[PDB]
């Protein structure tokens, strides 16, 4: 596997975000910190 | 007409040819193909961001690197630096 999503953990998602902190997420739980503006 | 090709030339893990359907991630000087790039223990998807090594004969991940190096003989203490490692860097385009 590689790595897991800070919110969830989806190793077999097709894409990982990761910003410049190093907050990797999946993309369902990515797209929080963009339209919530929460961490 | 056009012919846009800019990468090695042949594989090293097979013998297919490189063509304009690689999508693989810039290594050190031998790019893979797109099946050609998996690991030699967990044989799992790599990941854009993460670290990998590179292995004469094949690559290995960043969740089992620390294993696959012990039962070679790559160990470098507990808690100690053993060797280098690199980071998986971005895919190639078939142009753009
Ligand atoms: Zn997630
Ligand atoms: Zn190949
Ligand atoms: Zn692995």
């Amino acid at each position: 596997e590689a790595r897991e999503c800070v919110n969830c953990g989806a190793t077999a998602t097709p894409l990982w975000r990761r910003d410049r902190t190093g907050h990797y997420l999946c993309n369902a739980c990515g797209l929080y910190h963009k339209m919530n503006g929460q961490n | 007409y056009l012919r846009l090709f800019g990468q090695d030339g042949l594989c090293a893990s097979c013998d297919k040819r490189i063509r304009a359907y690689e999508m693989t991630m810039r290594v050190k000087d031998k790019v893979y193909h797109l099946e050609c790039f998996k690991c030699a223990a967990c044989q799992k998807h790599f990941s854009v961001g993460d670290r990998y090594l590179l292995i004469n004969s094949d690559i290995v991940c960043e969740q089992d690197i620390y294993e696959w190096t012990k039962i070679n003989g790559g160990s470098g203490g507990s808690g100690g630096s053993g060797g280098d490692v690199m980071v998986v860097g971005e895919p190639t385009l078939m142009g753009g």
